[PDB]
């Protein structure tokens, strides 16, 4: 349901703050 | 002083206060018509190499992505060279959270994605009405940057309408140029593109709560039943 609505990201190159 | 104002104090009086009590904020001229040009511009050099792809959806389905979402998109660190002004819109987007401390909700923003340069082709395409994290994908903060010069919905749509968690209200934020938008990625802020019948370009990075992300990776890498 709402996550096949939900915006792809990538679960790997997350930028770190 | 060129743009964006100081975070510190955009952030303290006005994105965490603005966040916490309405979990959608919006920030016009954020980078001002210089930068937001360039930026316009790296974003348009980019589409030209006619690189971006299909916005694709956490767990793909229906026939095609193109159901759910008609963008075409790319990810952007920031250092590439002719993205060096996305790297600066990302960047300030990243002082603004860091600046809000740890008063965004209940949130501990660690990182975030690199940034997602979004662009509705303008033939009519938009994102059906989705909650960007709606299964807790570490996901807290999505932040947009528009960059559509003269942008009037009246006539090309394009609008990203909010529906916030308990209202029977929603938001109308016009994807127009160098207008920065925060909002809560989780439940409380589903929403959609409404069709874009003029090319609508948008940068989108999502910010990560710390523990929400690190839980996101782990249960990401399983499948349990
Ligand atoms: O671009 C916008 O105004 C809104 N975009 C999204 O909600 C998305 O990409 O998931
Ligand atoms: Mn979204």
């Amino acid at each position: 349901d709402l996550e096949m609505l939900a915006p792809y990201i990538p679960m790997d190159d997350d930028f770190q703050l | 002083q060129t743009k964006p104002l100081p975070a510190l104090k955009l952030a303290l009086e006005y994105i965490v206060p603005c966040m916490n009590k309405h979990g959608i904020c919006v920030v016009d001229d954020f980078l001002g018509k210089e930068t937001g040009q360039q930026i316009g511009d790296e974003v348009r050099a980019l589409h030209d190499t006619g690189k971006f792809t299909d916005g694709q959806l956490v767990s793909q389905k229906s026939d095609s992505s193109k159901d759910i979402r008609g963008d075409k998109i790319t990810w952007i660190e920031g250092k590439e060279p002719g993205c060096e002004t996305i790297g600066l819109l990302m960047s300030s987007m990243d002082d603004l959270i860091r600046h809000c401390n740890g008063k965004l909700g209940s949130y501990k923003i660690n990182g975030r994605t690199k940034a997602m340069v979004a662009c509705y082709p303008g033939n009519g395409t938009g994102y059906v009405r989705h909650v960007d994290n709606p299964n807790g994908d570490g996901r807290c903060v999505t932040c947009i940057y528009y960059l559509n010069k003269d942008w009037d919905a009246k006539v090309s749509g394009g609008i990203l309408r909010i529906f916030p968690e308990g209202k029977a209200q929603f938001a109308d934020i016009e994807p127009k140029f160098d207008r920065l938008l925060f909002f809560w990625s989780d439940r409380r802020n589903p929403h959609e593109v409404q069709p874009a019948y003029a090319t609508r370009y948008a940068i989108t990075v999502w910010y990560f709560d710390a523990d929400e992300r690190a839980a996101a990776k782990v249960k990401y890498l399983t499948g349990e039943k």
